[PDB]
């Protein structure tokens, strides 16, 4: 009963932990990287009037 | 002509007419009230003035008394332990003769106390013929039982000597010397005008080599600066700053300490005037206070922003002229974030184009024509003197983010930066200095110091940076280095300032700590390559030997590195077990 | 024989002082970049160009700024030419100031020729191409990027990075007849002692013409400097005939130096406060490089820009990114690794790598090695990229040999050490070392009448 | 004959077009491809080769005549063209000669004035409106077109005119459409009845 429980939480670790690796280095530094765009697309407006 | 009449203001701006010999930025005085203006625009007979003051209640045809002198201080006898603002009015000054506690708004008091008189004597071989040019000392006035105000010749005259002052009082306008020069025979007293936009001149400049030893054990050994060097710090509410401002005026191998709070708060000011009139120094006699050495440019928010923006300009000639007597001045900008904010409505008022991030064009160019006033240079004079200028300026970045156009443009032209953590503040690690983000450009110009004297030092520091450095990857996921590691970060390099000892320590004592916690890793280093849990258990005592090196008071002076000879053999003994 | 001896008026009849720029009234006329000579009332000199006249108005701007100018007192005091810097084969292991004028206590020069600074645009049918390849002995510049002597190529930088510590040495070790002029604009007290003491080393202070201008100098004197040292390097080469190295510290801090002159001015703002006409005053003193038909001379230019936010996005790479004929890309993260020359070989590319290679030139190999050194880089890259996701043991056998390559190859191919020059052939039987951890077929960039030869060795 | 630059060649009728253009390139011909009488851009950052596409333009086309125009580009990009191409023979009825034959290189560098960049534009379509009217399937690189766009800005600038987004005048839509409209496949003017193509390949650098 815990031998079929101790290999079916490795399978469900690694599906979530990919799925902090995948928030943490992929989709929150796209977003990152895109508010630092709309600061200086802002700014760059903000000095043409 | 004389006097110019007002001919409207509309705001703080005031476009004077009747001024035909008005030059560029020069300093007037608009009204009866005489508010300080700057001269900015010149239209022909007219002159568009800004008005440092509340412009509030003046008429068209009140009298702009020009001046013919640029923005600039009083460098004399009487400027230590004096408080200014940043258009260098004496705060301490204008309390007293005032007796009020709001700035009168109109006041022109002199910024050195003409009533004071001092002890001058003449140079003594300075003869009368005899020819003097421009930075000679001229005489040497106590100022205090520290600092020997040596009068100096102004930069810009010379000649020969006609009429010179015996030895005795006198006051600030008492006229002490009389130069012949071709045309007229010039005279001028023991106080010279300098400009804060115009660099002070001087020989020529030679490359810093003497440390600062401010005196913590993780400054002065790890990330060293060096006299006439520049340095940023972090300027978050507590990280450190209260401790970094007040070690390296107290405990530094410097003659002055020139601190210019340049727009910093209401209250935090305060404390700064509350702290700063209260320290002690100990000096090879009986202690003495730190106003002896110390001048003050304090400066609200709540002050004009011509004078918030010139605050910087002012702590810089004061420490410009304190180098070309000999001394070795350190000035501590804090901070440099509140003058680039001040810059931004001095350049906002004249709608000028905004370039990056709402600052002017020339945020970069400002910045580097001040931390370039900064070195270590043999001064202007006969007598061949050498001086220099330390500067120190806090960085308040809004949110700590290091991603800005005046920190980046900071760290650009800083040598030196002691990041200061606020996460190291929470955890009572003191000092909180960041030791993976902080670095020194000053590692190679001290190794020749670091040889000639104090030649065990460097094979330390470049080995015991990498034990740091392997430490961080292995507490991601070498065990030997894990516990030397932890005791490098527990003695070394957390230091308590309320420690009777440990508030202060010289760099004989650094030396010695980094030297048995090297000795006792390289050994142990050996020591497995042949058991770990019996060296951390059967070797207790001397790790209680390490633990314990950093009580060494100052009685004990020789002693200190007596036990460093008896504790380092104490482990050559249990290594071979 | 020909020359003007009009004498010269002396105008006291300034109008309008706004920022650094003197609006004259009066003046009969005036030409359009006319040097004027200010006389300060308390008897300091300076001049200014005419920026432009209206009329009798002559708006001149001062160099050594305004600060102190009256209305009454002062007395401009025009000349009736353009800036004719005075140059001459003399000038050549003097260290002069930013304007026009000598450092070391040395006297003024005397000048073959007056040549004016903002030259004139070499005819395109007679600018022969370049192809003689020059060797740096940097492995990331000499072999994987390859500059040819006459290329213009920017140093692509940061603040904290060692440019100023790699531009001095492919200007101590590139490769008797080779010249170089050197243009210090923004730099530190430090960097313009640590490249006045660095070739006083290497017996090199006999072909170097050193412009320092220093971070207390004045702002618009950073325009003329790097202009000086372009047509003082079109007199030692084109009318000298030897081959000069131009090296631009602080590109950067050139435009900063443009953008605040421009905004007292008041003009049509560009991207992030850059003027309009930042492209052309950045082609101006650039397309000064290349070799002509009728001369043996040559002129190269290595300029260095920092830039601001380690962003190539932003105007100072970009621009210079468009003009140059490639760039080289030094990284920060490898510098945080004490890699050496912290080069990256992705974002840096040499335009003129497919001339100066072949079997004449160098090896053969070399021009297709360089093909597939980016490819096992491109897809090593993206292996780490990976890595950071899913797990360090997700990896299949191809992308382990990928991630086995791209640690080797920054500590093998790149770090030379600061004192250590090694040939294209050394870079190559280095180089090829690097694709031997490899296995066959995965080359697809190296066709297969090339691959025969090398790999087996 | 003396013909005005900024006046649009007059002409018969246009006509659809129906032929495309062989570039050589296998993604340009396959999955966009172009017709002789179309407009075409290339944008791009820099170091992309938005040059070497337009130099195998200019090398291995199925056009007649080949007008080349460099606006704002390289000095060593125009001494390359005039260099190799010498040297590159094609066929057309069994004999071999060089493609500088059928190239005409109109060159105006970044060193060179920027008030010529509005100039060297209409020059290089002018010459090729008229190449046109011979009959022969005119093709034309721009090069590129963006620095022609820095030309109107810095000469608004002079002349005060109130900017349009990112600093360029209001007009700039204007002066775009009036030169690649110029481009299409066409039946000329004149009795012999003959049928040419202008097509516009304008290199973007933003
Ligand atoms: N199809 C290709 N064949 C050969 N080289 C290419 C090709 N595409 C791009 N390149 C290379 O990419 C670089 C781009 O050259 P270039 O056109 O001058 O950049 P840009 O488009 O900014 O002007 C050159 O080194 C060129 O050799
Ligand atoms: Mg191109």
């Amino acid at each position: 009963s815990l031998q079929t429980s101790f290999v079916t939480l490795d399978e469900a670790i690694k599906i979530t932990n990919r799925r902090v690796n995948a928030i943490e280095h992929v989709i929150i530094p796209r977003i990152e990287r895109t508010l630092a765009y709309i600061i200086t697309e802002l700014d760059e407006r903000e000095r043409e009037e | 002509s004389t006097f110019g009449y007002v001919h409207g203001v509309s705001g703080p701006v005031v476009t004077a007419c009747d001024m035909a010999g008005a030059a560029m930025y020069e300093l007037v005085r608009v009204g009866h009230s005489e508010l300080v203006g700057e001269i900015i625009r010149l239209e022909g007979d007219m002159a568009t003035i800004q008005v440092y003051e509340e412009t509030s209640g003046v008429s068209v045809g009140d009298p702009v008394l020009r001046t013919g002198k640029p923005l600039s201080v009083e460098l004399g006898p009487g400027i230590m332990g004096a408080i200014f603002d940043g258009i260098q009015r004496p705060l301490s000054d204008i309390s007293s003769q005032t007796q009020s506690i709001y700035i009168p708004r109109g006041v022109n008091v002199s910024a050195l106390s003409r009533d004071v008189k001092w002890d001058f004597t003449p140079c003594k071989n300075l003869r009368v013929g005899s020819h003097i040019t421009g930075g000679d000392i001229y005489g040497i006035v106590n100022e205090n039982s520290l600092i020997k105000h040596k009068i100096m010749l102004p930069p810009r005259n010379r000649g020969t000597v006609t009429y010179i002052a015996p030895p005795g009082n006198y006051d600030t306008s008492d006229v002490v010397l009389e130069l012949e020069f071709e045309g007229i025979k010039e005279k001028f007293s023991m106080v010279q005008v300098w400009p804060v936009r115009q660099v002070r001149p001087v020989t020529e400049k030679l490359p810093a080599n003497h440390p600062l030893l401010t005196g913590q054990r993780v400054l002065d050994a790890l990330f060293p600066c060096v006299q006439g060097g520049t340095t940023a710090i972090p300027g978050a509410f507590g990280c450190g700053k209260t401790v970094i401002s007040q070690s390296l005026s107290k405990y530094s191998n410097s003659d002055v300490i020139i601190y210019v709070g340049c727009g910093e708060r209401g209250n935090e000011m305060s404390e700064v005037l509350r702290d700063f009139p209260e320290l002690t120094m100990e000096v090879d006699g009986k202690v003495e206070s730190i106003m002896k050495r110390t001048a003050l440019v304090a400066n609200t928010s709540n002050m004009p922003v011509a004078a918030r923006e010139a605050s910087i300009y002012t702590g810089i000639t004061l420490s410009e002229y304190f180098r070309d007597m000999g001394y070795h001045v350190s000035m501590m900008a804090d901070s440099t974030s509140r003058w680039a904010e001040a810059l931004r409505e001095i350049s906002g008022r004249l709608a000028e184009m905004p370039a990056d991030s709402g600052y002017p064009a020339y945020l970069g160019a400002r910045l580097a024509s001040f931390y370039e006033r900064a070195g270590r240079v043999k001064c202007l004079g006969n007598p061949e003197r050498e001086g220099s200028v330390s500067i120190v300026g806090a960085v308040s970045p809004p949110g700590g983010d290091f991603s800005d156009p005046v920190t980046s443009a900071t760290l650009g032209i800083v040598q030196v930066f002691w990041g200061l953590d606020k996460k190291l503040a929470q955890r009572k690690h003191f000092p909180s200095v960041n030791w993976l983000i902080s670095y020194s450009k000053y590692m190679r110009a001290l190794d020749e110091y670091y040889d000639k004297h104090f030649t065990e030092f460097v094979p330390l520091r470049t080995k015991a940076k990498e034990i740091l450095q392997e430490e961080e990857d292995l507490a991601e996921i070498d065990k030997i280095t894990l516990e030397v590691a932890k005791l490098i970060k527990d003695d070394f390099l957390q230091q308590n300032g309320y420690t009777p000892y440990d508030r202060f320590c010289p760099f004989y004592k650094t030396v010695g700590m980094l030297s048995n916690m090297i000795a006792f890793y390289d050994m142990a280093r050996r020591a497995v390559e042949t058991t770990w849990s019996i060296i951390r258990e059967h070797m207790g005592e001397i790790l209680y030997k390490l633990s314990s090196m950093k009580f060494k008071d100052p009685v004990k002076d020789g002693e200190a590195k007596i036990k460093a000879d008896y504790a380092q053999l104490l482990e050559d003994m249990q290594n071979a077990f | 024989r020909n020359y003007l001896s009009q004498p010269r008026l002396t105008y006291k009849t300034v109008s309008g002082v706004n920022g650094p720029l003197v609006i004259l009234d009066h003046v009969k006329f005036p030409r359009y970049a006319e040097i004027v000579h200010l006389t300060l009332p308390d008897g300091t000199k300076r001049s200014g160009q005419v920026l432009e006249v209206s009329g009798s108005k002559a708006v001149v701007q001062v160099f050594e700024g305004t600060s102190g100018i009256d209305a009454k007192k002062t007395s401009c005091e025009f000349t009736g030419d353009i800036l004719r810097t005075p140059v001459s084969e003399d000038m050549l292991g003097r260290v002069f100031n930013g304007s026009g004028k000598p450092i070391d206590r040395g006297p003024v020069v005397l000048a073959e020729d007056f040549l004016d600074i903002m030259g004139q645009p070499i005819n395109p049918q007679c600018r022969i191409y370049p192809e003689e390849m020059i060797q740096t002995g940097i492995s990331a510049i000499d072999g994987m990027n390859s500059i040819a002597r006459g290329q213009k190529i920017p140093i692509f930088s940061a603040a904290g990075l060692p440019h100023n510590e790699i531009a001095a040495q492919i200007c101590r070790q590139a490769g008797e007849n080779f010249a170089i002029v050197f243009a210090a604009m923004g730099v530190n007290m430090e960097t313009a002692r640590f490249f006045k003491s660095d070739f006083e080393e290497n017996g090199s202070m006999d072909n170097v013409c050193l412009f320092l201008n220093l971070a207390n100098d004045p702002t618009i004197e950073r325009i003329i400097t790097p202009r000086l040292a372009l047509t003082t390097a079109e007199f030692l080469a084109y009318q000298c005939e030897k081959h000069v190295l131009v090296i631009l510290t602080d590109m950067s801090s050139y435009a900063e130096a443009l953008r605040e002159v421009s905004a007292a001015r008041e003009e049509v703002p560009g991207r992030r406060g850059f003027p309009g006409y930042m492209y052309t005053d950045l082609a101006t003193i650039y397309e000064r490089a290349g070799r002509v038909e009728g001369r043996n001379g040559s002129i190269t230019q290595i300029p260095i820009l920092t830039m601001p936010n380690d962003d190539i996005t932003h105007p100072i790479p970009d621009l210079t990114g468009y003009i140059t004929e490639g760039q080289i890309y030094v990284d920060r993260q490898l510098h945080n690794r004490q890699i050496y020359p912290p080069i990256n070989v992705l974002p840096s590319l040499s335009r003129l790598m497919k001339s100066a290679i072949g079997e004449g030139m160098t090896r053969k190999d070399h021009a297709d090695v360089s093909n597939q050194l980016y490819a096992c880089y491109a897809i090593g890259k993206d292996v780490q990229a990976m890595k950071a996701v899913v797990g360090e043991e997700a990896l299949t056998s191809d992308d382990l040999l990928y991630l086995e390559f791209l640690q080797k190859f920054e500590r093998n191919f790149i770090a030379q050490g600061p004192y250590e020059n090694r040939t294209v052939y050394e870079t190559l039987d280095i180089g090829w070392q690097l694709l031997r951890i490899f296995p066959k077929e995965m080359l697809k960039r190296i066709p297969q009448s090339t691959l025969s030869e090398f790999y087996p060795r």
